[PDB]
């Protein structure tokens, strides 16, 4: 890389960081879509 | 674009966020949610319009082959810029 | 050389489903709707079979459509109506026939879209 | 052999050959054959009623013009659309003439088919695959019994009509310190494609209309 | 017939009658020719020029859509010289489309795709730039991407044929000639998001179903609309358990291959405003989730406490026949027979005894048979908008004489107003009005009253009168005798099947004698609140949306929705069809007719019944039309029910005749799905405040 | 280059996938762009055969030159659109640069 | 037709034959599957078992159907006389970790939607 | 209230089958008497093809009784019908 450096992107990380597993810091999945069924919120108003 | 819900959890590009009562939050108590910092929208935004000359102007997203398929534009509307579908850079006819 | 045996064919005994999967489906026999998306007709040609959809849910993890029934992805395909029902008997599976729903033929003409008389007339091209 | 550099040549000096040997074999054992047809790749095909195996495979095994020594394979095909479901398939090879010939028959689920190990030794384990996976029961067979699935395995799994992932899954159970078998349960169910286009590909396999 | 000539298709003899085109000789023999402009349901255009073919002996190609054909052709589908010309008109077409296939909604489903893969070339020598062209904005529902634009015209004929609207059209010449409306307009119609379905490639998608999913991905489950007494054929896809999208399914009597757009837009009310859980009053009067166990509780211990009167129900639009018959079977075992239902139906004379009086006797398809017609206060373009589009298809091919009494209403069609006041129908009786004589020499009469008009205090007599003059006309030798002249249109699922088992039409039968107990089965009308019922009434509400009827309830039992169940629903015509499970109910709800068969187990009153098939077997005893599924039957006996009629004489308002419904904009939202989809908010919004109000970004 | 993502959410790689290892759900974003909501691979699922970086049009999904990521848990392989964003953050240095070397082959 | 080729039995009075023998090589079997394999159950559970399984097919009353019933059992048992099986093959009989599953309406109800 | 009240009846009868004769004669004849003799009565009759003709009568609390008129005459029906009024 010294004589033929890597292309420079503003996204790319600057602090490489190595195999977290078993750490504080390992991934941990989960749904990235957001609730699909919206429940009806029954009043506050109480009238009978 | 990261702000954090009022619980303490940052939400996600896609607008994700465990809401206050959901237990599928405790997988993360000891660990972390991982989130990209690095939001698609608000980068593209940043990008200047491309002022050009033409009726019809053809985006492939730089590169030549290793863009995306090369698509023609349609600038005749004022009111508004043309837009690529693939990778959203935007352009205008110049003074006209 | 042969034998006689005159009682009706079934076979849920020796096929190994399960009785929850043999009693309590409700198989459909129909020739599939045309996509209406498109004109082709080549998948409106042959008799399918299917059973009745059953619950599906997210999965905790990665919200992922989890299912329990074995048979959800299941389906044949017959030459004609007949074979449909005659492979749902010897199976034992509960079954509805939908009948065969062919595009009426019509009466197209181009000079119909230029008449003197005729509301038919097509104002434009 | 033509200038046409992506289509397959044709060798029409084999599907000559091919065609001849088919009635051959249909002049020679009427009692038993229903159909002869060669394939545009040359490959024939002999369609035989379920008894005429024996006689049938005897003949092109043991015959100075076959000498079809060898059984390349022996499978089944099902087709729940047939009354006879199950297509049971023999490709079998002559070394002397450098050929193969496939002879075909069908059965159903209560219709045994005579087994072929007196024929060919190498239909022992090929009849227990076809019984364990189809369903189909070969009689007069040395030792049929399942080959493939787990012992205690309810069902055929090649049959169209079984499920893909089955009716039960295996687990252990810290409880009962073994194994045990349960209801499938998926977290995340296979999830089936339409491919098939509603254009027809293939004008030369059009089916006459009902 | 000696009409029939005989053509060759590759050497094979098919017989036609003459005037068929040559791509009809061609689906006999079970050949699909390749198209692009040619609809059957459409005028032929002929531009495409993909349907070209050869003729043997013939120097010219010519267009299969367009041709005649003539005795003694052998038409060539698969000679030399028709395969290129498929492969030449493939190329010029795909020469200036865009390479969108990635991000076009079409991708996976596209004729223009599949058309090139099977009958076009496998590359490209078009070495130029390709065309652009701007996206006009015609309305929140149909997104427009025009570089796609093949220029079919499908959508202009579709438009001006079908929906009667002539916004579309082809603007400029040449290379440059695009379709548009030219000026800045939305093409709003209560058949607009057809066009979607009939253009042929992603120029026209659908904005809610945009990016969404693929074809290859989703589930198709056959079902039926709700959403009118039309019951139109929809397909809907689903994905991982998730309703996608609503599509037409071809049914050749009903909808043809259409569907209008709250049919088609209204699904996404299904994912908003549910209810998920049973729902129970606390001591401090508001509304709580609980059990089935406590909710079913408390409903059948007052179920017990009452007899008779004091136990009542009313039943919403949307209701399925399965908990109707369940409902009533509970009810009857406390002996209360006061099963009503929202809309109105006169009592009078036979009333429900007779089908006839009811049902749309001449069925939808008859309308292409009838030489004059009579509509009487009902807009049957909003409340039935697929038997209007019959209408115009008659009106347009057979030159059918349509008559209107009530409002001036816009019918995309022009019709003969004979004016708004209720009085006009005793002047046609007497023949005092000049209309009086159509009708008469009419050899296919047909009279059309909408049931909006019988919601009138005065439906009695408006059907009475509607039904005098129709008695007049099979009277005279003048009709066929087999013809039916009298037809009833519904607006309302549930409400022929409700009528069919029993029930009593209205709510004044509640209004006579209020209640104790009361179920709201599914009914969010607000015919009935708590100023028209006893201090205490103990309401219970089951349905499957919080709107009208939740709010007021003291107990809330989650039911399913048309696309969670296989229930049967009864259309305006008679015909019974069933919709199948999609996708299950959401969170605790539960199938409708279980849910009372469950209150009856803790209750006491068990009924004979525990499963769909057992329940349905009921129904044949209660009404043998109710299990025949995609056939009409017939309603006999007019002459009966019309002396009935005359026996009481009631005197018709002063009050003009005017539809419930008088614009596109009270078209959208009507019921309890629909008021919960927001594309139908944005529907009413853009037709309401505006056309440019709403404008949306559309990139790709 | 921009930043912008370059996948486009047209599931070609879903459909092609032999292990079913894909899942995408997608949605048009608040600027009307076509993109994803979910991206997933089932680690677990895929048999590494890189058909579907062969069916992407937009070269949105890669597979890395990484073979080292083993895991201690079974959940720390089911990666979401989060981790294989920043899987391309993290490698997009070494993967352009092979892309590069090999872009004329394919 | 109803002329079909039989597999063993040519009427059920010669099916029903087999049926009682195999039975009897079951029933002998018990006793020793319960030792060899270690099994937990008592040679009563056991037998009750072997009797649940046969009465589950009463009905049946094809030759044909019946034959293959008994091919298949003869199978299950040469498994276990030889001991190929294991002590997991022969306890998935006994279903021993599934919960109990209700069947009347109410109890289906308050759960799921499965019929 | 009352018990055994009878709350409704149902005629069952085919379009055009032959034994169904003798209740559509009923239905011409006869009907229209019956529903004005009894005003606040239901009498539901439901045509559907090749059903066999039946009579139900539903009472108080959910009993139902069926009686059928396959075959039957006009006269013989109305015996029916008079026999299940006034039970
Ligand atoms: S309409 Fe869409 S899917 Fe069809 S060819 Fe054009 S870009 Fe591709
Ligand atoms: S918009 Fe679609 S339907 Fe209309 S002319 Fe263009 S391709 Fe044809
Ligand atoms: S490399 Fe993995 S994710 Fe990609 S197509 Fe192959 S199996 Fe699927
Ligand atoms: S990764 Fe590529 S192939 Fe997959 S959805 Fe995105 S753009 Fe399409
Ligand atoms: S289909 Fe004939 S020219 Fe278009
Ligand atoms: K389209
Ligand atoms: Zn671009």
């Amino acid at each position: 890389p010294t004589v033929k450096p890597p292309t420079a992107r503003k996204f790319i990380w600057t602090n490489h960081k190595f195999n977290l597993s078993g750490t504080p810091q390992q991934y941990v999945p989960y749904s990235t879509t957001r609730k699909k069924i919206q429940e009806w919120v029954p009043p506050s108003t109480p009238y009978k | 674009g990261v702000r954090t819900s009022p619980t303490g959890e940052k939400v996600t590009h896609t607008g994700q966020v465990y809401d206050d009562g959901d237990y599928r939050k405790v997988r993360f108590v000891g660990r972390q949610k991982e989130v990209n910092e690095n939001f698609a929208i608000d980068l593209i935004a940043e990008q200047p319009v491309s002022q050009v000359g033409s009726r019809v102007i053809s985006c492939d997203g730089g590169g030549g082959a290793l863009g995306h398929p090369r698509v023609y534009i349609n600038l005749d509307k004022e009111t508004k810029t043309g837009t690529c579908g693939y990778c959203g850079l935007q352009f205008r006819q110049q003074h006209h | 050389q042969l034998i006689t045996v005159d009682e009706k064919l079934d076979i849920t005994t020796i096929t190994g489903v399960p009785e929850e999967h043999i009693k309590t489906r409700k198989a459909r026999i129909f020739v599939p709707a045309r996509n209406n998306m498109q004109s082709g007709v080549n998948n409106t040609k042959k008799w399918k079979m299917e059973f009745d959809t059953r619950e599906r849910w997210e999965n905790p993890l990665m919200g992922w459509a989890s299912t329990a029934d074995p048979l959800s992805n299941l389906v044949l395909t017959f030459s004609t109506k007949e074979d449909a029902v005659a492979f749902a008997e010897k199976n034992g599976w509960s079954y509805d026939v939908e009948e065969r729903k062919v595009p009426k033929p019509k009466s197209k003409s181009y000079g119909a879209n230029f008449s003197w008389n005729k509301r038919t007339r097509v104002s434009t091209k | 052999a033509d200038t046409r550099p992506t289509v397959r040549p044709r060798n029409d000096v084999a599907h000559k050959q091919l065609s001849a040997f088919g009635e051959y074999v249909a002049e020679i054992l009427p009692k038993y054959v229903q159909q002869v047809q060669v394939s545009c790749f040359n490959e024939l095909e002999i369609c035989i009623h379920p008894d005429g195996v024996i006689p049938v495979l005897t003949f092109l095994r043991d015959h100075s013009n076959a000498q079809f020594k060898s059984l390349a394979d022996l499978t089944a095909v099902d087709i729940p659309t047939r009354q006879n479901r199950f297509e049971i398939v023999y490709n079998l090879l002559s070394l002397r003439f450098n050929s193969r010939i496939r002879v075909k028959t069908y059965t159903d689920e209560l219709t045994p088919i005579e087994s072929s190990v007196p024929v060919y030794k190498a239909a022992n384990w090929y009849e227990r695959e076809i019984w364990d996976m189809f369903g189909v029961f070969f009689a007069n067979h040395p030792d049929l019994r399942r080959i493939l699935t787990d012992y205690g395995f309810e069902g055929h799994p090649f049959r169209k009509d079984f499920p893909l992932s089955g009716y039960v899954e295996l687990r252990y159970d810290d409880e009962v310190k073994r194994v045990v078998a349960e209801p499938v349960e998926l977290a995340q169910e296979f999830r089936k494609f339409d491919l098939n286009s509603p254009w027809e590909a293939f004008p030369a396999y059009r089916q006459p209309p009902e | 017939a000696s009409n029939l000539i005989e053509v060759f298709v590759d050497g094979q003899s098919v017989m036609v009658e003459p005037g068929t085109t040559v791509l009809q000789a061609c689906e006999k023999v079970g050949m699909q020719i390749p198209r692009f402009c040619y609809h059957e349901r459409l005028s032929v255009a002929g531009n495409c020029r993909m349907c070209l073919v050869e003729i043997e002996k013939a120097p010219k190609v010519v267009a299969a859509c367009a041709m005649p054909v003539m005795k003694g052709w052998n038409i060539l589908t698969n000679s030399e010289k028709t395969k290129k010309a498929r492969e030449g008109v493939m190329e010029f077409l795909l020469a200036n489309h865009p390479l969108d296939c990635p991000i076009c909604d079409q991708g996976g489903e596209c004729d223009l795709q599949d058309q090139s893969m099977m009958f076009g070339s496998d590359r490209s020598r078009f070495l130029e730039g390709k065309r652009a062209v701007e996206d006009k904005n015609i309305g929140p529902l149909v997104k427009t991407i025009m570089t796609r634009c093949i220029q079919c015209t499908r959508c202009i004929r579709f438009a001006s044929e079908i929906a009667g609207v002539d916004d579309l059209g082809t603007t400029g010449r040449g290379n440059d000639m695009q379709v548009g409306t030219y000026i800045e307009k939305m093409f709003m119609s209560e058949l607009s998001g057809n066009i979607i379905d009939i253009c042929p490639v992603g120029a026209l998608t659908s904005k809610p179903y945009a990016f969404t999913a693929r074809p290859w991905e989703t589930r198709k489950t056959e079902s039926i609309d709700v959403m009118d007494a039309v019951g139109s054929n929809i397909v809907v896809s689903t994905r991982t358990g998730e309703v996608m999208r609503i599509l037409p399914r071809m049914h050749e009597d009903i909808n043809e291959e259409w569907i209008s757009d709250k049919t088609r837009f209204a699904y996404d009310g299904l994912k908003r405003q549910r209810l998920t859980e049973p729902m129970v009053r606390n001591e401090k009067g508001l509304l709580t989730h609980t059990t089935w166990e406590d909710a079913l509780s408390r409903v059948a211990g007052m179920l017990q406490s009452f007899q008779g009167n004091d136990v009542a129900a009313i039943a919403g639009g949307l209701v399925d026949a399965e908990a109707l018959i369940a409902l009533k079977d509970l009810l009857n075992r406390v002996d209360s027979d006061t099963l009503c239902t929202e809309e109105v139906f006169p009592t009078a004379g036979a009333g429900t005894d007779l089908r006839s009086n009811y049902l749309l006797n001449t069925t939808i398809a008859g309308v292409e048979e009838a030489d004059v017609v009579l509509l009487v206060g009902t807009n049957p373009r909003f409340e039935a908008p697929l038997f209007n589009a019959r209408i115009r298809k008659s009106w347009l091919h057979n030159d059918l004489k349509v008559a209107l009494i009530g409002s001036p209403v816009d019918l995309t069609y022009r019709y003969d107003h004979l004016g708004d006041s209720p009085k006009i129908l005793q002047d046609i009786a007497s023949g005092s009005h000049p209309f009086s004589q159509v009708l008469q020499e009419a050899k296919k009469p047909m009279v059309i009253l909408g049931s909006s008009a019988l919601q009138r205090n005065d439906g009695a007599a408006i059907l009475a009168a509607v039904s005098n003059i129709a008695q007049k006309i099979r009277t005279s030798s003048g009709v066929t005798g087999d013809w039916k002249v009298m037809n009833i249109l519904h607006r309302i699922a549930s409400q022929v099947a409700a009528l069919d088992l029993g029930y009593k039409p209205g709510v004044e039968a509640i209004q006579k004698n209020p209640p104790k107990m009361l179920f709201l089965l599914g009914a969010d009308g607000g015919c009935i609140t708590r100023q028209d019922l006893p201090k205490d009434c103990f309401i219970v509400y089951q349905g499957h949306h919080g709107d009208v009827g939740a709010p007021i309830a003291d107990v809330i039992l989650p039911g399913a929705a048309y696309t969670e169940k296989s229930a049967t629903y009864v259309n305006t015509e008679g015909r019974a069809q069933q919709t199948k499970v999609a996708v299950t109910p959401p969170g605790l709800a539960r199938e409708d007719w279980k849910i009372i068969r469950a209150l009856s187990e803790i209750a006491g009153m068990t009924l004979p019944y525990d499963t769909l098939d057992q329940v349905r077997n009921r129904l044949e005893e209660v009404s043998p039309n109710l299990v025949r599924y995609d056939d009409v039957e017939g309603a006999n006996y007019f002459q009966q029910a019309s002396e009935l009629s005359k026996l009481v004489n009631q005197q018709l308002l002063a009050d003009p005749l005017v539809p419930p419904q008088l614009t596109i904009k009270d078209f959208y939202m009507t019921d309890s799905i629909s008021r919960a989809s927001q594309t139908m908010a944005k529907c009413v919004k853009a037709v309401t405040e505006g056309a440019h109000a709403v404008e949306e970004p559309s990139i790709c | 280059p921009s930043g912008e993502e370059r996948c486009i959410a047209c599931k070609l790689c879903e459909a092609v996938c032999p292990a079913q290892a894909i899942t995408i759900e997608a949605e048009p974003r608040a600027d009307g762009s076509r993109r994803t909501t979910r991206y997933d691979i089932d680690m677990t699922k895929c048999i590494y055969c890189g058909f579907c970086q062969e069916a992407c049009p937009v070269d949105a999904i890669v597979e890395g030159p990484n073979f080292e990521f083993s895991t201690e848990t079974h959940e720390e392989l089911l990666y979401n659109k989060e981790k294989l964003l920043n899987n391309g953050d993290k490698w997009e240095a070494e993967i352009a640069a092979n892309i590069q070397a090999d872009y004329l082959y394919r | 037709s109803t002329s079909v080729k039989p597999i063993f039995s040519r009427d059920m009075n010669e099916a029903k034959r087999r049926v009682r023998e195999l039975y009897r090589a079951w029933y002998r079997e018990v006793p020793n599957t319960v030792h060899l394999f270690q099994l937990d159950i008592s040679v009563k559970q056991g037998r009750d078992k072997v009797r649940e399984m046969f009465k589950k097919n009463a009905h049946i009353t094809d030759p044909r159907v019946v034959d293959l019933l008994v091919i298949k059992g003869k199978m299950e048992l040469e498994e276990t006389i030889k001991v190929w099986k294991q002590r997991t093959h022969v306890m998935r009989f006994f279903h021993e970790t599934e919960a109990p599953r209700p069947k009347d309406f109410l109890s289906k109800f308050y759960v799921g939607h499965d019929p | 209230r009352g018990k055994l009240g009878l709350r409704e009846i149902r005629i069952h009868l085919c379009q055009r089958s032959p034994g169904s004769q003798g209740v559509r004669d009923f239905i011409e004849k006869r009907y229209v008497e019956l529903k004005k003799a009894n005003p606040d009565l239901p009498i539901l009759i439901r045509e559907c093809s090749d059903v066999q003709p039946k009579l139900w009568a539903r009472y108080a609390f959910g009993q139902e009784k069926n009686v059928s008129l396959n075959n039957f005459s006009a006269d013989q029906v109305t015996r029916a019908l008079e026999n299940v009024l006034s039970s």
